[PDB]
C-alpha cells in the first residue's frame, strides 16, 4: 500500500504530521492511562495536487488506524435531508474501528460559508457537521483531517477550539522535493542514463506533485510517439520486451517540460535559498553582523537570555545592484530558515488596488513557516510611486507601510520570523520603519570591493566554460567601480558573443560539407570550446557603470547621517 | 597613453626610481584628468620631501647629541621618490570630472555634429 | 503620456498597468517561449523598472530610414498598385532627405487618390461624350489611366512633409548616447 516513501517533496511537514499523530494512534492505550486531549482534528491546506489526500492516507496506513474519506462533493451531491444522514453514519462508522482517521477531502464545498452563507440546506450540513466535530466525546481515537485550498474559505466555526485546532501548509515541493517527487513518480518506465532528473527538477519550478506526475506521463507519452509507432506492431497486449527497450530520453523530458503550464506559478515560494557566502565575496564586517543579529539568538538563546537581552528581530539593507537580495539569501541560508521574498511590485500591486490586508496574510504565512526571513525587497517602490522630490501633499506614511508596521509591531511573538529591508533610496524612507521594534539595524552594502569584484565574476561565471588563459584577478580590478550587476552584465555579454561565434562558425562548416562534400567525415569538434580571452575583450569593450558617483555620495551623506557623535571617541570611566 | 605621456611630463623634473612601473599607474587612472594627475604628482613629491626632512632631521637630532659620534658616512635616507609614496598618492587619489559633466560635454559635441544622412551622399556617376 | 510627461502627475513614474506588466514579467519566463516585446515613442518618459535585467532591458533604437531604406519601403507600399516603370523609385527615395516610413506611406497614398479621381473624372466625362453625342460605332479605347505615371506622383510629392521633426531625432539621439558604453575601457587587453 501507500506510505511514507510513496509521499514525495520531504517537504518538512509530514515528519510534523508524523510527531502529531503516533502517539494518538501509534500508542493509543497510552492515552487511557494518562489524562492528556490529543490532536481531535488536524487541518492540511495548500495548492491543490499537493497530496495531502496522499499524506492522510500513507499516515492512515503505517499507523494502522481505519482511515476513512469522505468526500466534499460526495456528500453534496447527495438529495437535501438524507446527505447529513451520510455524514452522520460515516462518523459513526469510523467510532466503530477506533482508532480511525476520517478524512475529509475539499472541505471547502461542505462548509464554504464564511459568514457569507448563502443558501439554507448548506447552513444546515455545516451547522450539523460542527455539531458532530464538536461532539466527539473524547472517546476511542478517530483523529478528523480535512483538506482546504486556503484556511479562510472554510467556516471561520470549523477553525474554532476543538473542531480544528491545529493546521499544516502542505504547500508547493521544493527543488528538493520536487527531485524526489520526480523520484517517485519515475520508478517504473525504466528511465533513460541519460536523463538525470536533476535538470528537470531545477527546470521544474513552479510545478506541483500532480504537476510533476503529469509532466513525467507526457514525457512517457512522447517516448511511445517517437518510437514503436514508426514499427505499428500492436497486439491486444504490448510485449513487455519491446516496451521496455525503449528509454525515456532527456529530450522528450524537456519537451514535456515546455509542455508544463503549472498549476499555480503565482503562488508565494516559501523555500530554504540555496544561495551561500561563497557567492558573495566579502562584505565581512556586514557578513559578521548580519551572523550576529540573525543567527546567534538561535544558536545561543541561553547566552541572549543571561544578559536579559532581546536581540532585534529587522535589519534594513540601503545600498546603490550590489547583492542585498543576495545577501539576505545567504544569511536565510546559513541559518537553514525558510526565505519569503517581497518585491516591490507585489507592494506596488497592495497599494495601488488599496488592498492591504494581504500584508496580514503575508505575515501569517511567514509566521506559519518558521525559522524564516521575511524579506521585503526594495521597500521604498511606494514612496517613489508617490514621488520623492516633492511627491504627495501629505507625509512619508502610506497605507502597505501602515500595515507592515502593524504587522511587525503585532509579531515578535512568533520569536522565529525575522524581517529584512532593502532600499536603495534611504532618504525617502519612512523614518517610524526605523524605529526601535521595527527594523532599526541600518545596514549599509557598498560598492563590491576589487575582491568581491573577483568573487562576483567567478559566481557569475562559474557554470560557463571559462578558459584559464582569461586572468580574472585582473578583470576584476580593472572594474573600477562596476557594480554586481555592471558585472553580471559584462559576464553575460561575453557568454552571448561566444555563443554567437560558435553558432555562426558551425553553421559555415556545414556549408562548407554541404557545398563540398568531403570524402571522409571527420569532425574537429567544436570551433569555440569556452570563453575565451577575445570574447571577453570585447564584451568588456561594452562595459558600464550603472551606478554613478553622485548616488553613492548621497548614500555616504545618509550614512554619515547616522554619525556616533564627535565628543565620546574617547570616553573613559573614572578610576 | 596621453596618461602615461602626462605622468611622465609632470615627473621629469622629479627624481623618480626607474623600479615604478609608471604604466600601470596611468591604467589605473580610469578617468583623471590632467589636473588630477598632476594633484597625484604633487602629493607624492610632498610625501618624499616630508619623509626625507623628518628622517635626516631625527637622524641629526640623535647624532648631534655626541659630538662626532657616529661614523661621517654621508647617507641619503631617500634619494628618489619610491613605489611606497605613489600608493601614498593613490590613497588620496580623486577624480575632479564627474561623469555627468562629461555627459554634458559629449552632449554639445553631438549636438554640433553634423546633422545625418549626408554620409551615403555621393555625385551621380 | 496620458498622466503627463513634462510635469505629470505629483507621483513618479509607476502605474496600475505597468505594475501589472512588471509583476506578469517577473512571474514569467516560466514558459520558455513567450517573447515581449516593447515599442516607445517616448523613452524619456518610460518607467525604469521597465528596463532592469529580466524585463525589456535589450534596448533597440530604430532609426529614420535611409536611402535605400526609403527605396523598399516605397516598394512595399506600391507592391499592390499598379506603379508605371517610368517613374523612378529610387530617385523619389532619395529624394526624401527625411521622411519616415508613414511619410512615404502618405506620400504613396497620396498620388494614388490622384490617379484614382483623375482616371474617374475622365471615364465619367467619356461617358458624357456618348451620351451626349451617341457614336455610330462602339470603340471602347479602355482605360485613360491604366497605372500610376510620374505626374502623379510629382503633384503627390508636391505635398510631401516631414512629420517627424530633427528636434525629436536629436533627443533620440541623446538617450541613445545616454546608453553610452563609457569612454575608458574602449582599448582594454589583457596582461600578457
Ligand atoms: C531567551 C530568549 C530567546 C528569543 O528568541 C530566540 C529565537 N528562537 N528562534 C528564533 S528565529 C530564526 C532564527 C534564524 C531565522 C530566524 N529566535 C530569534 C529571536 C530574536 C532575533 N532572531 C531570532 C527572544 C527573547 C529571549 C529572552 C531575553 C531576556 C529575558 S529576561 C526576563 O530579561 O531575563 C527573557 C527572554
Ligand atoms: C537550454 C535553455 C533553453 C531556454 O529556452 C529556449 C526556448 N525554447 N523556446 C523558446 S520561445 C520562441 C522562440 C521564437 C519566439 C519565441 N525559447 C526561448 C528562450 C529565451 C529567449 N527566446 C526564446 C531557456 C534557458 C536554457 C538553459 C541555459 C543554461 C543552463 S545551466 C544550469 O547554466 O547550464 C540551463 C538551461
Ligand atoms: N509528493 C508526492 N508524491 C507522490 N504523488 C504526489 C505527490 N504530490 C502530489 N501527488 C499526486 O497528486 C495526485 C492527487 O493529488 P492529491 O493527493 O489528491 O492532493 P489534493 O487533494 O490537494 O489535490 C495524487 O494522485 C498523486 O499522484
Amino acid at each position: 500500500e501507500v506510505g511514507y516513501d510513496d509521499i514525495g517533496g520531504c517537504r518538512k511537514q509530514l515528519a510534523q504530521i508524523k510527531e502529531m499523530v503516533e502517539l494518538p494512534l501509534r500508542h493509543p492505550a497510552l492515552f487511557k492511562a494518562i489524562g492528556v486531549k490529543p490532536p481531535r482534528g488536524i487541518l492540511l491546506y495548500g495548492p491543490p495536487g499537493t497530496g495531502k489526500t496522499l499524506i492522510a492516507r500513507a499516515v492512515a496506513n503505517e499507523t494502522g488506524a481505519f482511515f476513512f474519506l469522505i468526500n466534499g462533493p460526495e456528500i453534496m451531491s447527495k438529495l437535501a435531508g438524507e446527505s447529513e444522514s451520510n455524514l452522520r453514519k460515516a462518523f459513526e462508522e469510523a467510532e466503530k474501528n477506533a482508532p480511525a482517521i476520517i478524512f475529509i477531502d475539499e472541505l471547502d464545498a461542505i462548509a464554504p460559508k464564511r459568514e457569507k452563507t448563502h443558501g439554507e440546506v448548506e447552513r444546515r450540513i455545516v451547522s450539523q457537521l460542527l455539531t458532530l466535530m464538536d461532539g466527539l466525546k473524547q472517546r476511542a481515537h478517530v483523529i478528523v483531517m480535512a483538506a482546504t485550498n486556503r484556511p479562510n474559505s472554510i467556516d471561520p466555526a470549523l477553525r474554532r477550539f476543538g473542531r480544528f485546532d491545529r493546521e499544516v501548509d502542505i504547500g508547493i515541493p521544493d527543488a528538493t522535493g520536487r527531485l524526489e517527487i520526480l523520484q517517485i513518480h519515475t520508478k517504473n518506465m525504466k528511465l533513460a542514463d541519460d536523463v538525470d532528473l536533476e535538470q528537470v527538477a531545477n527546470e521544474t519550478h513552479g510545478h506541483v506533485g500532480a504537476d510533476l506526475a503529469a509532466l513525467c506521463s507526457e514525457a512517457a507519452l512522447q517516448a511511445i510517439r517517437k518510437k514503436m509507432d514508426l514499427i505499428d506492431l500492436e497486439d491486444e497486449t504490448i510485449d513487455a520486451e519491446v516496451m521496455n527497450s525503449l528509454a525515456v530520453t532527456m529530450d522528450d523530458f524537456r519537451w514535456a517540460l515546455s509542455q508544463s503550464n503549472p498549476s499555480a506559478l503565482r503562488e508565494t515560494v516559501v523555500e530554504v535559498p540555496q544561495v551561500t557566502w561563497e557567492d558573495i565575496g566579502g562584505l565581512e564586517d556586514v557578513k559578521r553582523e548580519l551572523q550576529e543579529l540573525v543567527q546567534y539568538p538561535v544558536e545561543h538563546p541561553d547566552k541572549f537570555l543571561k544578559f536579559g537581552m532581546t536581540p532585534s528581530k529587522g535589519v534594513l539593507f540601503y545600498g546603490p545592484g550590489c547583492g542585498k537580495t543576495l545577501l539576505a539569501k545567504a544569511i536565510a541560508n546559513e541559518c537553514q530558515a525558510n526565505f519569503i521574498s517581497i518585491k516591490g511590485p507585489e507592494l506596488l500591486t497592495m497599494w495601488f488596488g488599496e488592498s492591504e490586508a494581504n500584508v496580514r496574510e503575508i505575515f501569517d504565512k511567514a509566521r506559519q513557516a518558521a525559522p524564516c526571513v521575511l524579506f521585503f525587497d526594495e521597500l521604498d517602490s511606494i514612496a517613489k510611486a508617490r514621488g520623492g522630490n516633492i511627491g504627495d501633499g501629505g507625509g512619508a506614511a502610506d497605507r502597505v507601510i501602515n500595515q507592515i508596521l502593524t504587522e511587525m509591531d503585532g509579531m515578535s511573538t512568533k520569536k522565529n520570523v525575522f524581517i529584512i529591508g532593502a532600499t536603495n533610496r534611504p532618504d525617502i524612507i519612512d523614518p517610524a520603519i526605523l524605529r526601535p521594534g521595527r527594523l532599526d539595524q541600518l545596514i549599509y552594502i557598498p560598492l563590491p570591493d576589487e575582491k568581491s569584484r573577483v568573487a562576483i565574476l567567478k559566481a557569475n561565471l562559474r557554470k560557463s566554460p571559462v578558459a584559464k588563459d582569461v586572468d580574472l584577478e585582473f578583470l576584476a580590478k580593472m572594474t573600477n567601480g562596476f557594480s554586481g550587476a555592471d558585472l553580471t552584465e559584462i559576464c553575460q555579454r561575453a557568454c552571448k558573443l561566444a555563443i554567437r561565434e560558435s553558432i555562426e562558425s558551425e553553421i559555415r562548416r556545414e556549408r562548407e560539407r554541404q557545398t563540398n562534400p568531403s570524402a571522409m567525415e571527420v569532425e574537429e569538434d567544436d570551433p569555440v570550446p569556452e570563453i575565451r580571452r577575445d570574447h571577453f575583450e570585447e564584451a568588456m569593450r561594452f562595459a558600464r557603470r550603472s551606478v554613478s558617483d553622485n548616488d553613492i555620495r548621497k548614500y555616504e551623506m545618509f550614512a554619515q547621517t547616522l554619525q556616533q557623535s564627535r565628543g565620546f571617541g574617547s570616553f573613559r570611566f573614572p578610576s | 597613453k596621453s596618461r602615461v605621456a602626462i605622468l611622465k611630463a609632470n615627473l621629469r623634473k622629479s627624481p623618480v626610481a626607474k623600479d615604478v612601473d609608471l604604466e600601470f599607474l596611468a591604467k589605473m587612472t580610469n578617468g583623471f584628468s590632467g589636473a588630477d594627475l598632476t594633484e597625484i604628482c604633487q602629493r607624492a613629491c610632498k610625501l618624499a620631501i616630508r619623509e626625507s626632512i623628518e628622517s635626516e632631521i631625527r637622524r641629526e637630532r640623535e647624532r648631534q647629541t655626541n659630538p662626532s659620534a657616529m661614523e661621517v658616512e654621508e647617507d641619503d635616507p631617500v634619494p628618489e621618490i619610491r613605489r611606497d609614496h605613489f600608493e601614498e598618492a593613490m590613497r588620496f587619489a580623486r577624480r575632479s570630472v564627474s561623469d555627468n559633466d562629461i555627459r554634458k560635454y559629449e552632449m554639445f559635441a553631438q549636438t554640433l555634429q553634423q546633422s545625418r544622412g549626408f554620409g551615403s551622399f555621393r555625385f551621380p556617376s | 503620456k496620458a498622466r503627463g510627461g513634462n510635469i505629470g502627475d505629483g507621483g513618479g513614474a509607476a502605474d496600475r498597468v505597468i505594475n501589472q506588466i512588471l509583476t506578469e514579467m517577473d512571474g514569467m519566463s516560466t514558459k520558455k517561449n513567450v517573447f515581449i516585446i516593447g515599442a516607445t515613442n517616448r523613452p524619456d518618459i518610460i518607467d525604469p523598472a521597465i528596463l532592469r535585467p529580466g524585463r525589456l532591458d535589450q534596448l533597440i533604437y530604430i532609426p529614420l530610414p535611409d536611402e535605400k531604406s526609403r527605396v523598399a519601403i516605397l516598394k512595399a507600399n506600391l507592391r499592390k498598385s499598379p506603379v508605371a516603370k517610368d517613374v523612378d523609385l529610387e530617385f523619389l527615395a532619395k529624394m526624401t532627405n527625411g521622411f519616415s516610413g508613414a511619410d512615404l506611406t502618405e506620400i504613396c497614398q497620396r498620388a494614388c487618390k490622384l490617379a484614382i479621381r483623375e482616371s474617374i473624372e475622365s471615364e465619367i466625362r467619356r461617358e458624357r461624350q456618348t451620351q451626349t453625342n451617341p457614336s455610330a460605332m462602339e470603340v471602347e479605347e479602355d482605360d485613360p489611366v491604366p497605372e500610376i505615371r510620374r505626374d502623379h506622383f510629382e503633384e503627390a510629392m508636391r505635398f510631401a512633409r516631414r512629420s517627424v521633426s530633427d528636434n525629436d531625432i536629436r533627443k533620440y539621439e541623446m538617450f541613445a548616447q545616454t546608453l553610452q558604453q563609457s569612454r575608458g575601457f574602449g582599448s582594454f587587453r589583457f596582461p600578457s
